[PDB]
RNA sequence: CUCCGAACGGUAAGAGCCUAGCAUGUAGA
């Protein structure tokens, strides 16, 4: 979640699962870079 | 340059020819970019091109009072003092509404009251809208007929003082 | 409105009003008092919510 | 209990305050704010022992 | 209400009490009532900082007794 | 014309006297410019006397023009005395004019 | 908006004609109102006909100076516009009136080396 | 713990220097600017000797570059572009009219601009235009006993210099961070941005503490009040690896 | 800032450069300040014709 | 209870450059 820092909170609650995490430069990890299209 | 544009051509009604507006407004209009560009050079056709270039109606805006380009063109026309034929042709030209408004303001400023009425009587039939600048600098929508009726009324506009002769009934009893 | 004398220099930078105003006794008395009676009864009549401008 | 003596000291304490003010500036302040005159010494002020009413 | 003084550099000093939430616009109208000029032709400043009309007094922190600059555009 | 000739005759193009007999600075400039300006108790007193004069004369002018009737000239002369106190020509010139003003306000109270 | 523009131009021309006719009729109505007031003072009613009130532009809201509150005049330079800023009841302490001015020793009018005046409005 | 009159003058200068305490005030002293309401002659010479050199202009510059470096610590997370430390006039902080902001913020892609808001309240309102830029404009002001509300002064100055023509600015939004060097306060109150409130709050904290300009100022005041507790060009020294 | 190559002077403002242009010895070589109006009719006629032709 | 105050004592100190509103009306050949 490095590309979206506004949705990160220290008091935020989240669950876990058994799966493989995506990369830092993945398209699912950076929605703002794909939405920059005029 | 800024003193007078005519050596000896004519005079104003009751003041100096270059001093028709207030002295504070003249000192504020003496320092501007468009005012310096007009004072660097100004002809009759140059004044016509400057009137056809800018279409706006207003005076000074904001705390730092800066003149409008229409007020700068009116000051350059009052300084240069052209003939009555060029002013009548600018008032009669309906192609450029801003040039017609500038000619109407020049005819209401330096002209006689009978000539002002004879020039403002066709001006009341112009229903074309025009852009107007408010006192805070914001743009406002207006028409040429409302500005002509305000110029034919008492002086309430900013940076303008042009009293009439009498009422419409008294002027009709005096002459045509 | 009436009128007055006037003394003008040819320079015309000054014009004093030369007539040292010379009314009569009961005439001026009854004039300004007539204005008093008509003024008070004028206020008696109209609701004239008006005065002049400051300037 | 001597009212004339009470009045004389009041105007004189205001007079000395006026002398301090006309020393501080030169143009005779409209209201020299009463703290930096009448406040205590050790906390960096002038410590007038004021024997006269003056509202803050 | 707070009293302000609008002394000028030509013997033009006026004293006006006005309220706190009131803006510079109504205060210029009240000065215009006081000293005999139009309210839009008053420009009141703090030495090269021109007080704009629409902002209220408590934002400029004008308090009772403070002096303005009275100028004319 | 008289006072404006005095003003422009002192090589000081900073101030423009209102034709309704005020005086206002133009450029928001003083200090050095004010230091050759703020003077002449005689000029301020004479402007004051002509200010009261021109207030009277212009009041009767708009009277004989458009709203003379009986309300305007009467009320305007009365508030012209009360405004010789409150509006124009105040005590900054000479000393005793406050005494004549206070006698004027008291006469207004009686009448 | 040519049709609406012509409609608004006709509305404005009608308003201007009505304003001129209203100025003429307003002169005539001032004359008629003077005549009606005269006739009413003559034979309307002996203390039985008022038909009016106390219409004044600016409000007369006043109070009472506490002990030495200054005679703060509102200034008689603009009184016909009937603005809201004027009606505010100037009977409040500005700078120094907040005090009581009664517990003071004998009296304190002005301590600024300028008490040329000598009075309290008692006599 | 002519000398001692000056020490009294400065240690109560914050109450002895005000228009209310001297009615007809207009002066800006020099350098940064002081509302020296009068002659107050000893205080004037001392305050010039207090603000020793070009120290105020440096204070503005150091606070500006510190705010920029604090922003350059989350620019990528705040979807910025880069350092938009604008150019200004040479003596630019020595004026009181304008605010051509030093630190613009060229956002990465379509930041959402919030309403006018003060940096203490929490009920923000992010429902407005989708601004490409918020600007950071510094303003420094030596207060008094009746000028010591920097927040109200800041909301006033920002809405004024925003509303009036009077001045160039950045695009649509200038969040005006302003700190009053008299009572050491911190303020900004206008168009806040998306999520920048925590940033500016911690920023004003980290700026008010320990910024070398503010330390030089506090030490200069303490020691005055005496109350102790292109490679060929010069000035371009770099390394070559 | 602004630069006048005729006088080779450095103007710190725009009014200083625009003033150095005309209203000085450079103008005295350029014909000083004298400028008149151009006729009456023909200037407004040709000006309105050229303006109306360039507009549309 | 209604007696309303104005100014001076106050803004520095200069360096190089730049622009302006004015004033006299002559004997002479």
């Amino acid at each position: 979640y490095n590309f979206m820092g506004v949705r990160h909170d220290p008091n935020m609650k989240y669950e876990l699962q058994l799966a493989n995490p995506k990369e830092f430069y993945h398209e699912v990890h950076r929605p703002s870079h794909f939405l920059n299209f005029a | 340059m800024a003193n007078r544009t005519v050596k000896d051509a004519h005079s104003i009604h009751g003041t100096n020819p270059q001093y028709l507006v207030e002295k504070i407004i003249r000192t504020r209009i003496y320092e501007s970019k468009y005012w310096k560009e007009e004072c660097f050079g100004l002809t009759a056709e140059l004044v016509v091109d400057k009137a056809m270039e800018l279409r706006f109606v207003g005076g000074v805006y904001g705390g730092n009072i800066k003149p409008t380009p229409f007020l700068c063109l009116t000051l350059k026309m009052l300084q240069i003092q052209p003939e009555k034929d060029i002013i009548v042709e600018f008032i009669k030209n309906e192609d450029f509404k801003y040039v017609r408004m500038l000619g109407a303001l020049y005819m209401r400023l330096t002209g006689t009251a009978i000539d002002c009425y004879k020039y403002l009587e066709p001006l009341y039939n112009d229903y074309r809208k025009i852009k107007s600048q408010n006192r805070n600098g914001e743009f406002e929508l207006m028409h040429v007929d409302e500005f002509i009726d305000e110029l034919l009324h008492s002086e309430r506009v900013c940076d303008i003082i042009l009293p009439r002769l009498q009422k419409r009934y008294v002027l009709e009893e005096a002459e045509q | 409105i009436r009128d007055v004398p006037v003394l003008y220099h040819i320079t015309g930078a000054i014009s004093f009003v030369n007539e040292i105003p010379w009314v009569i006794e009961p005439v001026y008395i009854s004039q300004w008092g007539s204005m008093w009676i008509m003024m008070r009864r004028e206020k008696r009549d109209r609701r004239h919510f008006k005065r002049m401008r400051f300037p | 209990n001597t009212q004339e003596l009470l009045d004389l000291l009041v105007k004189c304490e205001n007079k000395i305050q006026t002398r301090i003010k006309i020393g501080l500036n030169s143009k005779m302040p409209s209201r020299f704010p009463p703290v930096v005159f009448y406040t205590p010494k050790e906390l960096g002020g002038l410590g007038m022992l004021s024997m006269g009413h003056v509202l803050i | 209400m707070i009293e302000v003084v609008c002394n000028d550099r030509l013997g033009k000093k006026v004293r006006v009490k006005c309220n706190t939430d009131d803006t510079i616009g109504d205060l210029k109208k009240l000065i215009a009532a006081q000293t005999g000029t139009r309210w839009n032709k008053i420009v009141l400043k703090k030495w090269y900082t021109i007080f704009k009309d629409h902002v209220s007094l408590g934002d400029y922190e004008i308090h009772d007794g403070m002096n303005l600059e009275l100028y004319y555009q | 014309n008289m006072l404006n000739l005095l003003i422009h005759r002192k090589n000081l193009n900073y101030l423009h006297l209102d034709y309704n007999f005020n005086l206002k600075p133009v450029k928001t400039l003083t200090t050095k410019e004010r230091k050759k300006s703020r003077f002449g108790n005689a000029f301020h007193l004479c402007r004051e006397v002509l200010r009261l004069t021109k207030l009277v004369v212009d009041s009767h002018v708009q009277y004989r023009l458009g709203n003379v009737d009986a309300f305007q000239l009467a009320d305007g002369l009365q508030y012209i005395f009360a405004h010789v106190g409150q509006l124009t020509g105040m005590y900054r010139y000479k000393y005793k004019l406050m005494r004549q003003i206070r006698m004027c306000k008291d006469l207004k109270h009686l009448i | 908006n040519d049709e609406e523009e012509y409609e608004a131009w006709k509305v404005r021309e009608l308003k201007r004609i009505k304003r001129d006719r209203e100025d003429r009729e307003a002169l005539e109505k001032e004359k008629a109102e003077i005549e009606r007031m005269r006739n009413l003072t003559e034979e309307e009613r002996r203390a039985e006909l008022r038909a009016n009130g106390k219409v004044i532009t600016n409000k007369a809201v006043k109070g009472k100076y506490k002990f030495l509150q200054k005679y703060y005049h509102r200034g008689a330079f603009f009184m016909d516009e009937d603005e809201e800023v004027y009606k505010r009841d100037f009977s409040a302490p500005t700078l120094e009136d907040h005090f009581n001015k009664t517990i003071l020793p004998k009296v304190m009018q002005v301590k600024n080396f300028g008490r040329s005046g000598r009075t309290k409005y008692t006599h | 713990w002519q000398i001692p009159n000056r020490r009294f003058t400065l240690w109560w200068s914050p109450t002895i220097n005000r228009a209310n305490v001297y009615v007809g005030f207009q002066v800006q002293l020099d350098l940064t600017g002081i509302f020296m309401h009068g002659k107050i002659p000893t205080l004037k010479i001392s305050l010039i000797q207090i603000f020793r050199a070009h120290l105020w202009q440096k204070i503005h510059e150091s606070i500006v570059m510190d705010l920029c470096q604090v922003f350059d610590q989350e620019l990528d997370a705040l979807e910025i572009e880069t350092v938009q430390k604008e150019t200004i006039h040479p003596r630019k902080s020595y004026k009181m009219n304008s605010s051509c902001a030093d630190i613009l913020l060229f956002a990465s892609y379509k930041w959402n601009v919030s309403r006018p808001s003060l940096l203490a309240d929490s009920k923000d309102v992010m429902d407005s235009t989708t601004t490409q830029k918020y600007w950071i404009d510094i303003q420094l002001r030596w207060g008094d006993y009746d000028s010591h509300d920097i927040e109200r002064y800041a909301r006033a100055k920002f809405l004024d210099y925003t509303t009036d023509n009077m001045s160039i600015y950045p695009s649509p939004t200038g969040v005006l961070i302003a700190i009053d060097l008299a009572y050491n306060l911190h303020s900004a109150y206008g168009n806040w941005f998306p999520g920048s409130k925590p940033l500016i709050q911690q920023a004003m904290a980290k700026i008010m503490k320990a910024n070398p300009a503010l330390y030089v100022l506090r030490e200069r005041i303490r020691k005055g009040l005496q109350l102790y507790s292109g490679e060929l060009f010069s000035n371009q020294i770099i390394w070559f690896v | 800032g602004y630069y006048c190559n005729v006088c080779d002077c450095v103007v710190k403002d725009s009014i200083n450069f625009l003033d150095h242009i005309n209203g000085k010895k450079h103008q005295r070589n350029l014909g000083m300040s004298m400028r008149v109006e151009r006729s009456t009719l023909d200037q407004v006629k040709k000006r309105f014709e050229v303006n109306k032709k360039k507009m549309e």
